[PDB]
């Protein structure tokens, strides 16, 4: 089963009389394990809102970072392992460059998805590799196509959302989301919004400790992907704070 | 384990296991059930609802790649130390 | 066990104890120490030799006319990925010509260290590099895993025993900031020292120094001017 | 009195009911029940609930209880204790 | 297995859309609740569902209420309970195969 | 009625008295009479499955009365 030397979770090319891999299903608990991830489709942009876990004492800024930029206008935020992950953000960031110089103009989520997901759907189909620990979700703004939010798991499926959550509380987080009106509102309203659900599924056993980052892509920042301000994610923190309280 | 808690002092030295030890599994013909079944005797009574007693235990495996996760962790295992081809 | 057979082989909780156990690999390796100001990134590393009849050949490697490194782990292994990195920097310099980015260089040592651990039938890499380069928006000291995550400390030793150096870095975290390029060095050689046993002060012998920053290059001082920083001494603080 | 001839038997459960308060219920290894009574007529020492416990076969009562965890015997007789091996 | 012992071979197989409607009504209504109008979220969300984990909803959300500090069941527990036990269920290990 | 044990003579053949339950010795020997605590500090973190754990046993069997408010099993 888990304890073996031929298939099982040596393989992936094995399937039970269920049907069932069960390396591929081994990679999606590895995507549990550390906190939440969450991004939020506007009819404007995408929000994310992601924990940054504090690791250390002696940390700066961008240190284990889970956002990532794969093309100008989009983001990336990943949850699970993040060694997987960072051979995951070279992977889409290459086929969103090459994108942009061929057709010259904003790579349309919905074909960046499908490559990527190929991409670890190669990997969970053969049992010569191992399949990425990773979860992750890619969100963009642009006009040329729309805001978008697409989701890819270990398996190498891709599906759009308008609110997706990636990591250990996205059951309890998800929940949240059909509370919320968030197909038609403003990136300036959710971003209050993402971080007061991150600040309450917060607890001490999931990760040690985190650090809030925050970040856009809307029509705030033009259709770019950036980090949010210092105020911004401050009055985020504060309405998080106060509604945990 | 019962016998050795309630004497004065015992040690309990669980001779060579190999394949006698090995993980948890099911064949469908007999499977891996009789091998364990000794191998999880041994964790209910140690850990238990009851500790282990008055008893000490020492190991010997060639082959830790079979053991079970359980016995592998101490309270019955607390150092581990190689008795191996010399220097 | 059997979730470390080939470094494919997940345990049901969803980790690969091969790349977990590659880490208790750098912990065999000597310590080494990674502090950066805001001028200096300053690498302070422990030489070890069989001869010590024989002067100690450095720990400190060169990659870059501002960038060099401290390994802690595997010594064949170290030395094997510092040949991609400093293809890739001496490249960067002659296409680029900045002085090349931590952040970008470290990343692409994440996509060649996960071949092995995605691929079945291998081992992981199991060194733990600390690498300090100067480019235009300052210093910064980063440290590698095992697996491919990288950190942007302001301080951090990985190595042997390195516990007992991060209670010093813990304790004088603030300092380090606001350094010049010699208070750098007489911190790092205080935590160096505490790896190791309380009886053991440190010789200048077994001491390298890989000194990067904006008022210099790249120069390793294995006894060139290693003395007065090692002066003042203070012998294992608890 | 009533020990031999003493048949091996074990306590399967303390009950009250039907004479005595002091009453047991043993099962012998020919496999019937018995309703027991206990005797201070020599002091009973080792009993405990699911152990070996000793009964006559003239009156069903208990004189002494079988030794500790001796359900095994099996295992008990191959050990050594303790010898000399030189150093 | 060959008929004329088990000439009828009846499956009571998995309830529908329209069947887990119905039995949660049911479940409902001992319970003590702000309000559930709640019925079609559980449903759309439950996947692979039977009748033990349809049961399991209606008290994974009182749960929840006890913690909240009510014993009246917020509308927010059954939608966290039914994503909840469907998440572990189906990650652990998937119901067995067997004829239909 | 059928099912019941009740004691019999061997020797002459006499219902003494009838005779309540037997569990056998098999499972009886395994039992325990309670023993020490360790408590939640014992085992130092493991918060929010701590929490789980209390909210699915121990707040039952203790409030019995309000979870049958609830309606819950």
């Amino acid at each position: 089963m888990s304890s073996i030397g031929t298939g099982y979770d040596l393989s992936a090319s094995t399937f039970s009389p269920d049907g069932r891999v069960f390396q591929v299903e081994y990679a999606m608990k590895a995507v549990e394990n550390s906190s939440t991830a969450i991004g939020i489709r506007c009819k404007d942009g995408v929000v994310f809102g992601v924990e940054k876990l504090v690791l250390s004492k002696l940390y700066e800024e961008g240190s284990n970072k889970r956002l990532f930029n794969v093309d100008r206008h989009v983001g990336m935020a990943v949850a699970g392992l993040l060694a997987d992950a960072r051979s995951l953000a070279d992977i889409a960031r290459e086929e969103a460059s090459n994108f942009r110089s061929n057709f010259g103009y904003n790579i349309p989520l919905k074909h960046l998805a499908d490559r990527v997901a190929m991409y670890v759907h190669a990997y969970t189909l053969y049992s010569a590799v191992r399949p990425f620990g990773c979860s992750f979700m890619l969100g963009s703004y642009s006009v040329n196509d729309g805001a978008q939010l697409y989701m890819i798991d270990p398996s190498g499926v891709s599906y759009g959302y308008w609110g997706c959550a990636i990591g250990k509380a996205r059951q309890a987080a998800k929940t949240e989301i059909e509370k919320l009106q968030m197909k038609e509102m403003t990136c300036r309203d959710v971003v209050k919004e993402v971080a007061k659900i991150i600040y309450i599924v917060h607890d001490e056993v999931k990760d040690k400790a985190f650090e809030l980052e925050l970040s856009w892509v809307g029509e705030l920042t033009k259709g770019r992907h950036e980090i949010v301000p210092k105020d911004v994610r401050e009055e985020a923190e504060k309405y998080a704070k106060e509604s945990l309280k | 384990f019962e016998m050795a808690r309630t004497k004065k002092a015992c040690l309990i030295f669980f001779d060579e296991i190999d394949a006698i030890g090995g993980a948890r599994f099911d064949d469908g013909a007999g499977g891996d059930n009789e091998v364990q079944r000794t191998m999880l005797e041994l964790i209910n009574q140690l850990d238990g609802f009851d500790p282990r007693g008055n008893i000490k235990v020492l190991m010997a495996t060639n082959r830790p790649d079979t053991l079970d996760p359980a016995l592998m962790r101490p309270g019955r295992l607390d150092r581990k130390i190689e008795f191996s081809l010399p220097d | 066990n059997q979730y470390d057979n080939d470094v494919t082989v997940w345990s049901p909780q969803g980790r690969i104890h091969q790349i977990e156990y590659a880490m208790e690999a750098v912990k065999q390796g000597s310590a080494t120490v990674g502090l950066k100001s805001k001028t200096h990134a300053v690498l302070v590393a422990l030489k070890r030799a069989q001869s010590e009849l024989a002067a100690h050949q450095k720990k400190i490697l060169h990659v870059d006319n501002h960038i060099g490194i401290s390994i802690a782990g595997l010594t064949a292994d170290a030395r094997l990925l510092c040949n991609f990195m400093r293809q890739e920097c001496l490249d960067s310099r002659f296409v680029f010509d900045r002085p090349l980015p931590v952040s970008r260089l470290v990343s692409l040592i994440g996509s060649k260290t996960q071949i092995p651990t995605q691929r079945y039938g291998r081992r992981p890499y199991g060194v733990g590099l600390l690498i300090a380069g100067y480019d235009d928006m300052g210093p910064h000291v980063f440290q590698t895993c095992p697996s491919a995550n990288y950190f942007d400390c302001r301080a951090m030793s990985i190595g042997a025993r390195s516990q007992s150096a991060r209670t010093y870095l813990e304790r004088h975290m603030s300092e380090f900031m606001q350094c010049n390029l010699d208070e750098l060095v007489k911190h790092g050689l205080r935590a160096l020292r505490e790896t190791l046993p309380a009886e053991q002060d440190l010789t200048t012998k077994n001491v390298s120094i890989g000194i990067v920053g904006k008022d210099l290059e790249f120069t390793i001082y294995d006894d060139d001017d290693v003395s007065p920083f090692l002066d003042g001494l203070e012998e294992r603080p608890q | 009195q009533s020990e031999q001839p003493l048949q091996v038997a074990r306590c399967t459960k303390i009950i009250n009911a039907d004479s005595e308060d002091p009453k047991y219920i043993i099962n012998v290894k020919q496999f019937a029940k018995f309703v027991v009574d206990l005797s201070d007529q020599v002091a009973p020492t080792d009993i405990e609930e699911g152990m070996r416990v000793g009964v006559d076969r003239n009156k069903y009562q208990i004189h002494i209880p079988l030794p500790p965890k001796i359900d095994p015997t099996v295992t008990m007789m191959q050990v050594e204790e303790k010898p000399d091996v030189t150093y | 297995l060959r008929p004329g012992r088990l000439d009828r071979k009846i499956h009571i197989d998995l309830p529908n859309e329209q069947a887990r409607l119905d039995i949660l009504k049911i479940h409902a209504g001992p319970i003590t609740k702000h309000g559930e109008i709640d019925y079609e979220a559980i449903v759309k969300l439950s996947d692979g569902f039977n009748g033990a984990d349809l049961r399991n909803v209606c008290t994974e959300a009182g749960m929840f209420a006890i913690r909240a500090d009510h014993d009246f069941v917020v509308q927010e527990d059954f939608m966290k309970a039914v994503r909840k036990v469907a998440d572990s269920k189906k990650l652990e290990s998937k119901l067995d195969y067997k004829p239909v | 009625k059928p099912g019941d044990l009740v004691g019999v003579n061997k020797d002459s053949y006499l219902i003494l008295e009838t005779l309540p339950t037997e569990y056998d010795s098999r499972v009886k020997a395994m039992e325990v009479d309670e023993r020490p605590t360790e408590q939640y500090s014992d085992i130092g973190g493991l918060d929010k499955q701590i929490q789980e754990l209390v909210e699915a046993i121990v707040l039952p069997m203790n409030h019995k009365e309000k979870f049958e408010n609830l309606g819950i099993q």
